[PDB]
């Protein structure tokens, strides 16, 4: 019982990836170190 | 470390201690039925090719 | 031929309407 | 030969309404009777396809504009029945007849008028319709669609201060009737969302947040809506709200349904 | 005349599905029956 | 007289309205619980290996259910009756 | 293309010519645009509800036929019977079809109930309801064979288009003796059996 | 009573034999055996004396029943 | 050549498939049960394809071949094969059996194999023709088995005017055979028949006239998995463009739910479109699941930046996904949602925040959703509170937004209720189950 | 909630069950 009415219209990775994979932000080493001398000041 | 059952207060400084309700049986019970009759479920979904 | 079809078809429901509501009795009496 | 000549009169009378109109004090009796005898004579002339015969371009244009004329004004009476019976009648001629008249700019204007209508009456699930209906170059491109777009927008995101900022970029002032009742419906959603969010509303902010220069203007609240004033000038609505069902068990629904459930457990079928 | 058809047809679907839901309440009449009398 | 004989084994009324021990209807719904879920993974096994797990199923389902709906029930009538 | 239906808002004006006009066009486009005439229903109404108005007949057939539309039948009847001439005597729509069927399904019912209690406590009967009943019976006797007409009087007890259906052509008198038959096997009323039977002897 | 009862249906369908051995298709199979001699009685009843091939079929297993 | 006896072996296959639907057919004719013409329906798309011209040419000259004028009718149509050699009399009905009057079962479903090849060929005004004479045969016959049949070839009919770009010279007709359905009471034809022109409406753009219908006309529930699918798409189209998100998501939802598991990849990739964009209208972020699919990656991918374009906060990347994929939105048929969405983002930050904090300050919030004043702020999560998205109060005294205190759920009626609906439905189903039993004589 | 669960899908399982045999029995008897 196809529905034929409506017509059917590189990152080939197996694992799931949740939406914050996709969220750009500097690494995390990055930020506690800037966090580390700001709070050590 | 699951010792001691209690949970601390750290906005006023408290540590609070209950009795740690049992687990309810029941509801383990029937959360393992659901999975039970889910694997039922897929089984008559192999059943039932036979029209 | 007509009238006398729908006169058929409303006897024959009755019928069935009479033998179902023994059935449900029978079965409850059954039951018990 | 009779419809020729039921044609030519109605091209007479069309000629008396613009001269009328088109003066800058279109008297509003003598405009709404000639308006009236034009939908007389357009029943006569035809309203719907029907026979196959190829109706007359100029008659189809001219029943369209004379309902353009009579939505233009129904507004100066402020009368919402006739705006919005000319509007739907004059909708089969924009979009049945689309492919043979053309788009003059009155109707766009009366087009967002339209859509503005919906804002005045805070009927905006027939606005977004009604967008819908239009083209979507239309939808961006033409200023008499793009205000009541952008205004709906602004309610649609609480920029209810874009509103009230952008009043000004109206081009007529049949927008100008309805932009004032959209003022008043846009007043009407901010005391509704004051009663549903907060439980206590002080005077003297509230005269920034509903955008009123008198507070006079919300006595009239304060007595059309009623709000009730608290010991310090704070209104309250926590009477709004309040913790019902909370405290008394259902139980004669409960016992209803567990009466349904040994129901449905017993029958024989 | 479209009267008989169509009051013929509405009474004979009731009639066709009573008669179906009959023959399911005879066979689990018979199953309990035959329960009982074992 | 078979109305009056009838009096011997005829509940009160104040049976009709009394409440099963709470206590012990959940320990009774524990215990019947635990045997349809024993009773569902011999069904199972019973069904994929196919092509009397469905009787006893069926019974403590009978048994669960006017048990809960009964006691519910009672609840109800008498949150209502006693106020 | 007729996409649209605000020609409802005609029967919101007062002159009595926009109204016909607004009638006259829904009644042509009830079959399908019913949507949005299921909202106007009051504005329908009343033009029928006032005795003043003149063609409160056209509101009435319209009315009938957007209810139908609707599937509300009970009053689909009462709107259609309301109305005259024009609203059944066609004859040729499906809608027709339907509203007859019901409308004579209320009369066949009604005249159970007249039976049930002929002591002058029967309820009366709308004459228009009585006249589409009797135009259906002059059309299927005229028509065709008269086994029909035959069998919906007989449902309808009515012994007097009995008489004039057994007493027209009626073909040979043979059928007489198959409603006999039908006297003696599909009916239970002793009542309408001395009736039928006195019919049938003045017959022979 | 319960076998007066069922013995009345062949009084009150012999004039229709055909709808007969339906209702008591299965009234001929009781568990208590009055009923079943009440449903053997107004079979007989009932069609009077029509070669119904369905009457005869619902009593040639009857006629084996344990009960006399 | 082999590939010819090959093609003829394929051929003789599918005469013997609808041999055995025909078979089927007059079974449920003759059976007095409508469940045979079901499963000869649910054949049928099976063998919609595997046919050429001599497959159906061979049926035509097997079935009617009453020197009706259905011969007159179809034969011309179709083209005809020459003296073959294997010149196998294919004559399912004999005598007497071609004497009698073809079933409208039989006659209606070979007449669909000849309007369905005709259009796999891609010619409609040759299947025009036939199909209006399909139908003009079958508008007469009131037989109930045949509005099953009917409910397929309806659907088809309005298919065939889909490729002739018409969809409105027969929209008076569908109301009417609809109309003819429901005094009826027929569950099949009456659903497909809504479907039908529910989708002429939005291929149309009459929104307003589908919602009136809907909220008038009763989709019937006992209809096909795939009916219901398509009138609950539809549906929440309808929903969708009339501001009632929250309903519109939770009819889709059940679309997509009771989607055929793989076998409509468009209407499953039009589903979630418009899904993930009434989702995101509610402020919802939408599965990521759905973009990484393999037969919804590519379709979704523009989705996908939409996505992660409103869920950044990111209006440039919004405006940018606008200008170059927008433009497929339309083809799409939800540019207006879209834009709805692009004047609607700041509701998901707002769901955000209500989710994370629970006592935030107006200040707070205004500074972490990039609004220009705490004002804003205040009218914004005012409005939000008022349109169900979000369950805090602003204690406008000092501008703290306290979030509703979370109650223990299971000590209220909630529960009770969830269970309920529960209960219900799997009492229907048993009496469902049990109410069939299908105990043949 | 579970028992009538339980309950619908021993009904579920019993038709299709049904089913099977009923079709069986069919395409045996020719």
């Amino acid at each position: 019982d196809e529905f034929e009415e409506f017509p059917a219209e590189e990152d080939a990775h197996v694992w799931e990836d949740n939406w914050d994979d996709d969220n750009v932000e500097d690494d995390f080493s990055n930020q506690l170190r800037a966090e580390l001398e700001k709070h050590g000041y | 470390d699951k010792k001691f059952h209690g949970i601390l207060d750290q906005g006023e400084g408290v540590l609070i201690i209950f009795d740690e309700p049992p687990v309810d049986k029941t509801y383990e019970a029937a959360l393992e039925t659901i999975q039970n009759m889910s694997k039922v479920v897929d089984s008559l979904y192999n059943k039932a090719k036979k029209l | 031929d007509l009238y006398s079809r729908y006169k058929k078809l409303q006897q024959e429901l009755e019928f069935l309407e009479v033998q179902e509501e023994y059935i449900k009795d029978e079965q409850k009496n059954l039951k018990k | 030969a009779t419809s020729g000549a039921v044609l030519q009169a109605a091209t007479g009378m069309y000629e008396q309404l613009k001269g009328e109109w088109n003066r800058k004090s279109p008297n509003l009796s003598k405009c709404g009777e000639e308006l009236g005898r034009l939908k007389l004579v357009l029943l006569e002339l035809n309203f719907l396809p029907t026979t196959g015969t190829k109706l007359t371009k100029q008659q189809l244009i001219l029943a369209r504009d004379i309902l353009e004329i009579g939505a233009q004004w129904s507004i100066l009476r402020k009368d919402i029945p006739s705006f919005e019976r000319y509007m739907a009648q004059l909708k089969c001629y924009y979009f049945d007849y689309k492919e043979q008249l053309p788009e003059s700019a009155y109707m766009h204007q009366l087009l967002g008028l339209n859509l503005l209508f919906l804002l005045s009456q805070n009927r905006v699930a027939e606005f977004h319709t009604e967008l819908e209906r239009l083209p979507a170059k239309d939808i961006q491109t033409n200023v008499y669609i793009k205000h009541p777009v952008s205004l709906e927008q602004y309610l649609m995101e609480g920029s209810y201060n874009k509103v009230f900022l952008a009043k000004g970029n109206i081009p007529a002032e049949s927008y100008t009737f309805f932009i004032d009742i959209l003022l008043d419906t846009i007043r009407d959603e901010i005391a509704g969302c004051i009663e549903k969010a907060y439980e206590k509303i002080l005077f003297t902010e509230a005269t920034r947040i509903l955008f009123f220069n008198t507070p006079k203007k919300m006595t009239d609240y304060a007595k059309k809506r009623g709000w009730v004033l608290g010991p310090n000038n704070y209104y309250s609505f926590a009477s709004q709200q309040q913790k019902p069902e909370d405290t008394t068990i259902p139980s004669t629904e409960l016992a209803k349904q567990v009466i349904e459930y040994a129901r449905q457990l017993e029958m024989i079928v | 005349r479209q009267y008989y058809l169509s009051k013929i047809e509405e009474l004979q679907l009731i009639v066709n599905d009573k008669s179906q839901n009959l023959r399911r309440l005879q066979a689990q009449r018979n199953e309990l029956n035959a329960k009982v009398r074992l | 007289e078979q109305k009056m004989l009838l009096n011997l084994h005829k509940k009160s009324w104040m049976e009709g309205l009394t409440l099963q021990d709470y206590s012990e209807h959940c320990k009774h719904n524990e215990s019947v619980v635990k045997e349809m879920l024993e009773l569902a993974k011999n069904y199972n096994k019973a069904v994929e290996e196919e092509d009397d797990p469905k009787r006893h199923l069926e019974e403590h389902v009978d048994v669960l259910m006017t048990s809960n709906i009964v006691q519910c029930l009672a609840a109800m009538l008498d949150t209502v009756v006693f106020k | 293309i007729t996409s649209a239906a605000g020609i409802i808002s005609l029967l919101d004006e007062d002159e009595p010519q926009l109204k016909e006009f607004a009638l006259h066009k829904l009644n042509a486009v009830v079959n399908d645009f019913w949507a949005e005439i299921s909202e106007s229903v009051d504005k329908i109404e009343v033009l029928y509800e006032d005795e003043g108005f003149r063609s409160r007949q056209f509101a009435a057939l319209v009315a009938s036929k957007v209810f139908y539309h609707l599937g509300a039948f009970e009053e689909s009847l009462n709107y259609a019977l309301g109305a005259g001439d024009l609203f059944n005597v066609n004859d040729n729509s499906e809608y027709v079809e339907t509203i007859i069927a019901k409308c004579i399904d209320h009369y066949t019912k009604q005249c159970v109930e007249n039976a049930d209690l002929p002591e002058g406590e029967k309820k009366p009967i709308d004459q228009r309801l009585e006249g589409i009943v009797n135009k259906m019976f002059q059309r299927c006797l005229d028509d065709h064979k008269y086994k029909q007409a035959i069998g919906i009087a007989l449902e309808t007890r009515r012994l007097d288009v009995f008489e004039k259906t057994i007493l027209e052509s009626n073909d040979v008198p043979g059928m007489l003796a198959y409603s006999l038959k039908l006297c003696m096997s599909l009916m239970q009323n002793k009542q309408f059996r001395n009736k039928v039977l006195r019919v049938l002897v003045k017959i022979y | 009573v319960r076998r007066a009862a069922v013995e009345s249906l062949g009084f009150i369908l012999f004039r229709t034999p055909e709808q007969c051995p339906s209702v008591v298709s299965l009234l001929s199979e009781s568990y208590n055996p009055h009923v079943r001699y009440g449903a053997a009685m107004a079979l007989g009843i009932c069609c009077a004396g029509t070669g119904n091939k369905e009457a005869i079929n619902l009593l040639e297993p009857m006629t084996n029943d344990p009960v006399n | 050549a082999a590939a010819e006896h090959s093609q003829r072996e394929l051929d003789t296959v599918t005469l013997e498939d609808i041999k055995e639907h025909v078979k089927q057919l007059e079974k449920a004719v003759s059976g007095k049960e409508p469940r045979f013409v079901l499963r000869a329906l649910r054949m049928l798309p099976s063998t919609s394809r595997r046919l050429n011209h001599y497959v159906l040419y061979k049926a035509v000259q097997g079935f009617f071949t009453s020197n009706n004028a259905t011969r007159d009718f179809l034969l011309p149509f179709l083209e005809e094969p020459m003296d073959t050699e294997a010149d196998l009399q294919f004559r399912p009905r004999t005598g007497k059996a071609a004497s009698t009057p073809l079933l409208p079962e039989v006659e209606a479903y070979l007449q669909l194999l000849v309007v369905i090849f005709m259009m796999n060929s891609k010619r409609y005004k040759e299947a025009q023709k036939i199909s209006d004479d399909l139908m003009q045969k079958i508008s007469t016959q009131n037989r109930r088995a045949l509005d099953l049949v009917a409910a397929k070839c309806y659907y088809y009919h309005a298919r065939v005017y889909e490729f002739l770009d018409k969809l409105d010279v027969v929209r008076s007709f569908l109301h009417a055979r609809l109309r003819t359905a429901t005094l009826r009471h027929d569950a099949d034809g009456q659903a497909t028949l809504l479907n039908l022109l529910l989708r002429n409406y939005l291929h149309y753009s009459l929104y307003d006239q589908a919602e009136k219908l809907v909220s008038k006309s009763v989709f019937p529930e006992q209809a096909n998995n795939n009916e219901w699918a398509r009138y609950l798409y539809y549906t929440g189209r309808i929903k969708a463009i009339q501001l009632e998100y929250s309903e519109a998501r939770r009819t889709m939802t059940n679309a997509l739910r009771k989607a055929p598991q793989h076998t409509a990849v468009g209407f499953k990739q039009t589903v979630h479109k418009l899904l993930i964009v009434v989702e995101l209208l509610l402020g919802e972020i939408p599965d990521r699941l759905q973009f990484r699919q393999p037969s919804l990656k590519r379709s979704l991918m523009p989705y996908f930046l939409l996505t992660q374009a409103v869920r950044t906060g990111n209006l440039a990347k919004f405006n940018q996904v606008l200008d170059q994929f927008g433009e497929k939105f339309q083809a799409d048929g939800t540019y207006t949602l879209i834009i709805r969405l692009r004047h609607n983002v700041i509701k998901t930050g707002v769901r955000m925040i209500s989710l994370s904090y629970s006592r935030i300050s107006l200040a707070d919030i205004a500074q972490k959703l990039q609004l220009d004043s705490p004002e804003d702020a205040e009218f914004i999560v005012a409005k939000a509170i008022r349109d169900g998205v979000i369950e805090a109060s602003i204690n406008h005294e000092k501008g703290y937004v306290q979030s509703k205190e979370m109650i223990d759920i299971y000590s209220t009626r909630e529960p009770q209720l969830a269970f309920h609906q529960r209960i219900s439905f799997c009492l229907d189903i048993h009496n469902m189950s049990v109410k069939a039993m299908r105990f043949p004589p | 909630y579970l028992a009538s669960l339980i309950r619908s899908v021993v009904a579920l399982h019993n038709l299709i069950n049904n089913k099977i045999a009923n079709r069986d029995a069919e395409k045996k008897e020719g």
